[PDB]
């Protein structure tokens, strides 16, 4: 009879309570009661930080501040991944994301099977940043999900808008 | 060069074809090892996992998801029963 | 028992050189090259299959020491030196090798496992020694 | 520590996957995570093929001349070659259709190999990580609906990799559009389509969307049947495995049929040696997987049922008569295969082959014109010629394929004779009327009462594992002389020299043995000279079982009490081994019967392996 | 009762109530109702605002690719499938129904009712209560019953007039007025 | 060249793999054979069988699951023994062969009782 706040209609998703986002209970289809809400959050807040980082990315070298090297420059973000990719840019840069993935695969491992007890997401950087209230620091985690939730859809949009009009940059 | 033997190798007149390369090159073969070098040590937490078997408290500690209370109580995908049967309907 | 696994049975001490007092000195001796000399295998191996664009012109090895400006060296080692006289031990650490990094990974841990984690670095850290070894030795004679 | 025998290896490793046993992960989730370790091997194990086919592999050379090259499977580096063997052999050929697979499922480059075995590991990982947590939510993942979705999802990968699918127009952005349109990449044309002499892709991917289409509708429709008259009265782990074991071998032998009467590999019918090994190793998997089937039923009976007016108490109470008339069908037909074989070596030993007990096919004849051929070649029945026929490789049948065939008869009902036989009685014979309380296997009830050996159930599957073997050696035979006959097209020596078993020995045996022999000898070896040995390994294999299943334990026993006696009296090692640690004694009975069943059928199966590589080379 | 106690079997005349159901499939399946009274809103709705869009564009229509926008109603669908409007609608409208409707009625949404049966997330009382605009509702249960028992008949009249209309649309075309 | 690659690559792996993968595993599998855990799964009575026993129990105790479970004794499942017994004991009183001096109680205990101290779980002084 809790009756998450977003869907009224629907019953609220119980697992959802709790966790950062979990006053919205927006988890229609919910899939928090089949899938782990520890595993859910970690892809949630790994979409967001990839995406809030790969927007910028966007966005800036459409906007044209290639790097200093040549190799990169005269290179539009559409036809930028097969571009490095041959240049060899991409594979170190997908051996480095490799060994922070590795990271991440022990990290949801030992939290799933509840050896470590990490929070999801949490990766150990930072600690010294968050704002050390409790409330403060779960206001900073709902600013960082909420923003993450925007650079999804942001990136979402603006490669797809980018791909089917090529000839235009970032306004779209 | 083969000596070839059997009767259809010679009649048919198929030649092993040698490729003028490799085919994988050396880092291609690295990047295949570093997966299998993950595989493994995914293999070696599951003998661990399968060997020590399951611990009492987890199944017992840690409450059922809601799908799967939900399963238990109206017994679904092998629930009610005491068998596996991937192929069950 | 923190670095006493399987093949042995016993601390392996030949020559008995650790008796007290110095085994925690020690030990963070032995566990400080065994990071460095993991992460020094990676090195060599790596930098022969890619090259970190604007480092494509240098060699591996210890040829690295005779390229790589002097300049770029001293700022490599003034890196590593911030960190090894700025980071400090933690404070409730198991010794002088605990530097905090990754500690929160050992909270609630069992002291089975705490060690396991422990004996795996520091086995891991003596296989990588000895293969830094054979690595340096092998391209500087042969 | 390691106070214990040797017989607490050979006690426990046969019993060490018996879960149910283990109290520790007895649980089903545990069982699923086991099920999702065994496709984390078969993963592996694809990719260590698909790896080596293009590490050191001519697929680029093969989809070019599919016809003119030999596959390669891996490349030898064996330190014992001699440096002309070295020069000799090139790499380790290919002895499975996986080249075919992949020219098939649209593989056209090394660089997809690669980017397959890379996908295979990945999978291999996500298998591991799924067994890592067992968990009643993961016991949803399954049903005939995930099957069927799979067998969806592989239609649309072969339709997207079929060889019209460049003429198709996008169905889902420009309409259905034309028949024809469609026909590109879905057809039920039917039937070798000639050229690559195999199914078309567009066949197969139209066969994988409908028979998923149907198996959602049908599991849907089972789940509705169990709505009303939900009964799940008897649920077993052995029950269910039995289910599925010969449903399966009911499967793979289908599969070994209708995939060399259907190939659906292209240029596949071209490679005799890997139809020929197909045939063979499927068959074999099928008809293992049937006695698997029928040695779950009989454990479930053992140690899971509980006795009612049900199906299983039906067929329990009139056990004597299933027994009977499955001996009866037996002996009658032994004695006649047996019988009408021998007249036929007579007659053709006393030079009046006419003179034979030739019974013509007629019914499979009548079925063949009737249904499938699409021409009169034998005219009862039918006599109509079809004015658009199909081609496939239907084998056309004689006098000796009758023959043959009641000999598959014989083996099949000799096979389920001693199962079922075995299955019945493990609830009690009047020789032992408590096997209710004594396990599924046990060595046996002592020599009282005349003598027990052999009265357990295990040694039903014991003793019916060779009669699996022996019927699918012989139908294997009647496969492998056949397709030989039609591709070296003779095929009027099998039909008048496979009447008599002399024919079998001389024309089959003898005859494709002449190239496998000259693998090696004092001019030199050749590429056959793997098979040779592998030839001579198999035989000595079988013999080792020979070895296991004649002579018993006691006998072994007493000698191994004398070989210890040796050791604790010899100098040097007294003061080392005192036989307190892994005390060595002999194998128990089970364990014996079970290891010469094992050399036997290692024996058995490398042997003929080595046979058909060194006849359809 | 009959059905179930549900709204709609009211006649127009007086207490003597219409309930019609002459083939009785209320009383043949009354746990299966909330999903018959689920369906029978919902096509209601969509026909209201499909008999609406079958009337307003013959007045005004929104500016566009000129094949599906500048077209009758009965040629319309085809083209705008075509157009890519009807798949971006599609996904609007399965997103909705998805989530609104497979998740109220379907206990786990992320299975299909073969595997999840269940289905009791439809009642009797929300069969139509997807909590829309509902301060709008007269505050006493008669004025709610009368509201709810509007709502229906407006959407089977709603059904039976975009029949109509697109049959008749069909047979002749013409505009808003479908006769010959 | 076609050889080079799985020249080198064998060369170094070849070796491993079959030479020191295989005594590994044949040497860990003696040391297993020594270990206190060998087979303890299979082993009737092992610390660690015996140890997971117990704590099984005890989270069976501690957490009680709302689902029935198969009784480890089989009248265990009864949700009243008292009421079975009383029923007994007045069926027993009907049917009972003239003024007989056996009674239901000592009969079940009687039935209950079993002198099998070679049987394991005997053995173990349990
Ligand atoms: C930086 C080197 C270094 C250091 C400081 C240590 C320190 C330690 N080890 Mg250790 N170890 C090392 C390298 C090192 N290890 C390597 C490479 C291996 C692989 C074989 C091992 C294997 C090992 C085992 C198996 C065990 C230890 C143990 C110990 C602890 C007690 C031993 C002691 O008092 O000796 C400390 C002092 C030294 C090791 C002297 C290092 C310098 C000497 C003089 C070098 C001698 C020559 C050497 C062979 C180099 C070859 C060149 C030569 C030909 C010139 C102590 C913390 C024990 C332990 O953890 O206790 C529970 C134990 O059981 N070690
Ligand atoms: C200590 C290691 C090291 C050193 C000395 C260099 C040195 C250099 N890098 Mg470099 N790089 C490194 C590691 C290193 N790289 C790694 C690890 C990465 C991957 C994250 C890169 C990725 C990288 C890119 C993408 C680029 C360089 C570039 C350069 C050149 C100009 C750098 C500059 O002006 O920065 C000023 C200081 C801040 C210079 C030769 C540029 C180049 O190629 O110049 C032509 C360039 O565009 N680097
Ligand atoms: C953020 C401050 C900073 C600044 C201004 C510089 C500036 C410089 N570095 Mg440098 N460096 C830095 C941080 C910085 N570094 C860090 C954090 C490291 C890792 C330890 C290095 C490691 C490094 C190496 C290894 C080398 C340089 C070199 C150089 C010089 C030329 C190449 C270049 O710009 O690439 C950056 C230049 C003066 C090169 C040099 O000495 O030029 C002659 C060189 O070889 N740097
Ligand atoms: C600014 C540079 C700098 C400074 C101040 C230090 C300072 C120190 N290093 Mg050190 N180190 C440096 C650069 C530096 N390092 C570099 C560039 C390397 C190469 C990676 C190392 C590799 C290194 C090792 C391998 C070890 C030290 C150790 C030590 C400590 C010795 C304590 C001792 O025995 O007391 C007198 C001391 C704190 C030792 C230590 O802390 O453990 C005992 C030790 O084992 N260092
Ligand atoms: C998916 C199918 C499946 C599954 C899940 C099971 C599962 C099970 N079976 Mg079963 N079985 C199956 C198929 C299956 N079976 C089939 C197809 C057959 C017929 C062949 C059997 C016949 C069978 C019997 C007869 C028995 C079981 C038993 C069991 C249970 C214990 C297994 C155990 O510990 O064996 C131990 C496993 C082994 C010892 C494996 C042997 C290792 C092989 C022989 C190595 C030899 C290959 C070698 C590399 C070749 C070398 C060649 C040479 C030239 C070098 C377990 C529940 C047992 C049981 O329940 O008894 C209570 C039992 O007695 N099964
Ligand atoms: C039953 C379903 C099924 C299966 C078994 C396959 C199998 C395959 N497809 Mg495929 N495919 C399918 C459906 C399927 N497809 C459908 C429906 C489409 C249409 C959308 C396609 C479109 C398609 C293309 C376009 C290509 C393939 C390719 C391939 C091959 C290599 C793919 C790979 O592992 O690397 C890719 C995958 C990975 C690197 C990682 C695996 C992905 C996850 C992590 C694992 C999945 C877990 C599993 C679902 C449980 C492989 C034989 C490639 C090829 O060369 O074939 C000729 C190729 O280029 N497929
Ligand atoms: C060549 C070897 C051989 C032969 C002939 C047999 C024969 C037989 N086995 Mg058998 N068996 C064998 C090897 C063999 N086994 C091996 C190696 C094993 C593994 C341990 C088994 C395991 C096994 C089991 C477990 C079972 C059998 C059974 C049978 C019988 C099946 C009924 C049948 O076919 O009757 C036909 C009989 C024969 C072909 C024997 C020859 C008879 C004559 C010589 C041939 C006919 C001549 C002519 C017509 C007669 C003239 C009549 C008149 C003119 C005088 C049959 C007696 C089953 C059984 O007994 O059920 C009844 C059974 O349950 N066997
Ligand atoms: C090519 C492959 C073909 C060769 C494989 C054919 C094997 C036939 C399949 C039958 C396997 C199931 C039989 C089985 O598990 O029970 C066969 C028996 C069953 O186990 C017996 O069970 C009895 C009570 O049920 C007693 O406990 C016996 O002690 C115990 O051995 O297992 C053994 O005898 C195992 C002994 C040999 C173990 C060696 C391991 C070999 C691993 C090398 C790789
Ligand atoms: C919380 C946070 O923020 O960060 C956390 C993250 C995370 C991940 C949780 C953490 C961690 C763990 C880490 C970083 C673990 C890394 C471990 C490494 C790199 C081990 C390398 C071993 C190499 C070996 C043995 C080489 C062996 C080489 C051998 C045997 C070579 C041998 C030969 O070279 C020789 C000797 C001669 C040659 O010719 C032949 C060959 C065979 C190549 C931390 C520390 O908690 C920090
Ligand atoms: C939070 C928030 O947001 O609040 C929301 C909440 C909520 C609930 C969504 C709201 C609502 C209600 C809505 C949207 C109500 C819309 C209702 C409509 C459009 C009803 C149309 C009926 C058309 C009929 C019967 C056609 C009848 C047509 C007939 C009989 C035609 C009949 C003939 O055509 C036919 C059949 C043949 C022709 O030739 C001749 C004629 C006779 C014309 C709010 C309050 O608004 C806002
Ligand atoms: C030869 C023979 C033996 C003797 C065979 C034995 C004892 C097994 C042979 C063991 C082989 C030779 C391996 C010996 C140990 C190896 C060093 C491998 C050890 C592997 C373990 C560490 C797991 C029997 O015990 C027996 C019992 C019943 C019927 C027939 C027979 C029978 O024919």
């Amino acid at each position: 009879v809790k009756m998450s706040p977003s869907v009224p209609y629907l019953p609220y998703p119980e697992r959802l309570e709790g966790w950062v986002g979990g006053e919205k209970g927006f988890d229609p289809l919910r899939t928090s009661d089949i899938i782990d809400v520890y595993w859910l959050r970690e892809a949630e807040l790994k979409h967001g930080r990839i995406c809030m980082l790969a927007t910028l990315g966007w966005i800036s070298v459409d906007a044209g501040w290639r790097f200093e090297a040549e190799m990169f420059q005269g290179v539009s973000v559409i036809n930028a991944h097969n571009k490095m990719v041959e240049m060899g840019v991409m594979q170190q840069m997908l051996s480095i994301v490799g060994v922070c993935e590795i990271f991440s695969l022990y990290l949801i491992k030992e939290g799933l099977l509840g050896k470590i007890q990490r929070k999801a997401g949490d990766y150990f950087i930072g600690k010294n940043f968050l704002p050390k209230e409790e409330d403060k620091a779960k206001d900073m985690q709902l600013k960082e999900l909420e923003n993450g939730r925007l650079a999804m859809l942001a990136f979402s949009g603006i490669c797809t808008q980018a791909n089917l009009f090529p000839e235009s940059h970032f306004p779209y | 060069e083969r000596i070839p033997g059997g009767k259809f190798t010679k009649a048919q007149g198929k030649i092993v074809a040698t490729p003028d390369e490799d085919g994988f090159t050396d880092s291609e073969v690295a990047l295949a090892l570093i997966i299998a070098a993950v595989v493994l040590y995914l293999a070696i937490e599951v003998t661990k996992s399968l060997f020590y078997g399951e611990d009492p408290e987890t199944t017992a500690k840690g409450p059922m998801t809601p799908f799967e209370k939900r399963v238990v109580e109206k017994g679904l995908f092998g629930s009610r029963g005491d068998s596996y049967s991937p192929f069950r309907p | 028992v923190a670095g006493v696994c399987a093949p042995l049975t016993e601390k392996f001490d030949p020559l008995g050189l650790g008796t007290e007092e110095k085994m925690e000195q020690f030990t963070a001796a032995e566990i400080k090259h065994g990071r460095c000399a993991m992460i020094a295998c990676l090195g060599y191996v790596l930098p022969e299959w890619f090259r970190f664009p604007g480092c494509e012109s240098y060699e591996s090895g210890l040829g690295a020491l005779g390229s790589l400006p002097a300049e770029g060296w001293f700022q490599l080692v003034a890196l590593i030196g911030a960190h090894e006289v700025l980071v400090k031990p933690r404070e409730g650490g198991l010794g002088a090798f605990d530097f905090g990094l990754g500690s929160e990974l050992l909270e609630g841990q069992s002291a089975e496992e705490v060690e396991r984690k422990q004996t795996v670095e520091r086995n891991n850290g003596r296989l990588a020694m000895v293969g830094f070894a054979g690595l340096v030795s092998q391209e500087l004679m042969f | 520590y390691g106070r214990c025998a040797t017989q607490r290896y050979f006690q426990v490793l046969g019993n060490i996957h018996d879960i149910e046993l283990n109290e520790s992960l007895n649980s089903p989730q545990a069982i699923q995570a086991l099920s999702f370790g065994q496709l984390s091997v078969i993963l592996l194990w694809l990719a260590a093929y698909t790896f080596h086919i293009g590490w050191s592999g001519n697929f680029e050379a093969f989809i070019d001349n599919p016809l003119g090259v030999q596959p390669i499977n891996h490349f030898v580096l064996d330190p014992h070659y001699s440096q002309y063997k070295v020069d000799t052999t090139i790499a380790a050929l290919t002895n499975h259709p996986i080249y075919h697979w992949l020219m098939t499922v649209g593989f056209t480059s090394n660089a997809q190999i690669y980017r397959f075995t890379l996908g295979l590991e990945i999978t291999a990982a996500v298998m591991l990580v799924l067994s890592l947590a067992p968990s009643v939510g993961l016991l949803s993942m399954g049903g005939l609906e995930v099957v069927s979705w799979i067998s969806i999802c592989w239609a649309g990968h072969l339709v997207n990799f079929a060889p019209g699918a460049a003429n198709l127009t996008n169905v889902v952005m420009e309409g259905p559009g034309s028949l024809g349109n469609l026909m590109n990449v879905l057809t039920f044309n039917g039937g070798i389509q000639l050229g690559t002499q195999a199914l078309a892709v567009s066949d197969v991917a139209h066969h994988h969307v409908a028979i998923g289409i149907v198996g959602l509708w049908i599991s849907a429709l089972l789940r509705v049947s169990k709505y009303a008259w939900n009964f799940n009265t008897q649920s077993s782990y052995h029950l269910d495995l039995s289910l599925s074991l010969t449903v399966g071998g009911i499967l793979t032998s289908l599969l070994a049929q209708q995939a060399y009467v259907y190939p659906a590999l292209s240029y596949l019918p071209y490679d005799y040696l890997t139809t020929t090994s197909l045939y063979v190793h499927h068959q074999y998997i099928g008809a293992f997987l049937a006695t698997g089937g029928f040695v779950h039923g009989g454990i479930f009976l053992v140690r899971d049922y509980t006795l009612s007016n049900d199906l299983v108490g039906k067929l329990l109470a009139t056990k004597a008569t299933v027994i009977s008339t499955l001996s009866w069908i037996t002996l009658f037909l032994g004695f006649h295969a047996t019988g009408l074989y021998m007249h036929n070596d007579a007659m053709a030993a006393f030079g009046v082959p006419q003179k034979q007990i030739i019974i013509e096919p007629v019914f499979a004849e009548f079925i063949q014109q009737v249904f499938f051929l699409g021409t009169p070649v034998y005219g009862l029945g039918s006599a109509a010629v079809s004015s658009t026929p199909t081609l496939s490789f239907l084998p056309i049948i004689s006098g000796g394929d009758f023959l043959v065939h009641h000999a598959i008869a014989l083996g099949l009902h000799t096979t389920v004779l001693v199962l079922i036989k075995g299955a019945l009685d493990s609830q009690g014979s009047y020789l032992f009327p408590d096997k209710q309380s004594f396990g599924y296997g046990f060595a046996c009830d002592g020599p009282g009462r005349g003598g027990t050996c052999d009265i357990s159930t295990w040694d039903s599957f014991y003793l019916a594992f060779f009669w699996v073997n022996n019927t699918v050696a012989w139908f294997t035979y009647y496969f492998h002389w056949k397709v030989l006959s039609l591709w070296q097209s003779s095929t009027a020596v099998f039909d008048e020299n496979s009447l008599y078993l002399m024919g079998w020995f001389r024309d089959y045996l003898w005859q494709n043995c002449a190239a496998l022999l000259s693998g090696y000898d004092s001019l030199g070896s050749n590429d056959l000279a793997v098979w040779a040995w592998a030839f001579l390994l198999a035989h000595l294999a079988w013999a080792t079982g020979f070895m296991f299943l004649i002579s018993w334990r006691g006998y072994w026993q007493e000698l191994i009490d004398t070989v210890i006696y040796m050791h604790l009296k010899a100098p040097f090692f007294n003061e080392i081994w005192s036989a307190d640690v892994v005390t060595p004694v002999a194998l128990s009975i089970v364990q014996a019967r079970f290891i010469g069943l094992a050399h036997y059928v290692a024996g058995f199966i490398l042997t003929y392996l080595a046979f058909v590589v060194g006849a359809t080379s | 009762e009959f059905a179930g106690g549900l709204i709609g079997g009211q006649s127009a005349f007086a207490s003597q109530e219409y309930n019609f159901d002459p083939l009785g499939l209320a009383e043949k399946f009354p746990e299966q109702l909330p999903f018959f009274r689920e369906a029978e809103l919902k096509h209601g709705r969509i026909a209201m605002l499909a008999w609406v869009g079958l009337v307003v564009p013959e007045f005004v229509r929104i500016p566009g690719p000129e094949k599906c926008w500048q077209a009758s109603a009965v040629d319309a669908h085809s083209a705008c499938v075509e157009t890519g409007a009807l798949t971006q609608v599609f996904i609007f409208c399965g997103t909705l129904e998805i989530c609104g409707t497979w998740a109220k009625m379907n206990p786990m949404p992320y299975l299909p009712l073969s595997q999840s049966g269940s289905t009791g997330g439809l009642t009797m009382e929300n069969a139509g209560d997807y909590r829309l605009g509902v301060n709008f509702l007269p505050d006493e249960p008669e004025k709610v019953k009368e509201m709810k028992l509007k709502e229906l008949k407006n959407g089977r009249l709603a059904m039976l007039a975009f029949g109509g209309a697109i049959t008749q649309a069909t047979l002749t075309g013409s505009g808003f007025p479908w006769l010959y | 060249a076609y050889g080079d690659g799985p020249k080198k690559w064998g060369a170094v792996l070849l070796p491993l793999t079959i030479f020191g993968v295989g005594i590994t595993a044949m040497g860990t599998f003696v040391l297993y054979t020594f270990s206190e855990d060998f087979f303890w799964a299979f082993v009737p009575g092992s610390k660690r069988s015996m140890e997971l026993e117990k704590k099984k129990k005890e989270m069976a105790e501690k957490y009680p699951s709302p689902v029935v479970q198969h009784p480890a004794d089989p009248l265990a499942g009864l949700v009243n023994r008292a009421d079975y017994e009383k029923g007994l004991e007045e069926a027993w009183d009907k049917v009972k062969p003239k003024g007989s001096t056996v009674t239901v109680e000592e009969k079940l205990k009687e039935l209950s009782t079993q002198n099998n101290p070679h049987y394991w779980r005997n053995a173990i002084k349990s």
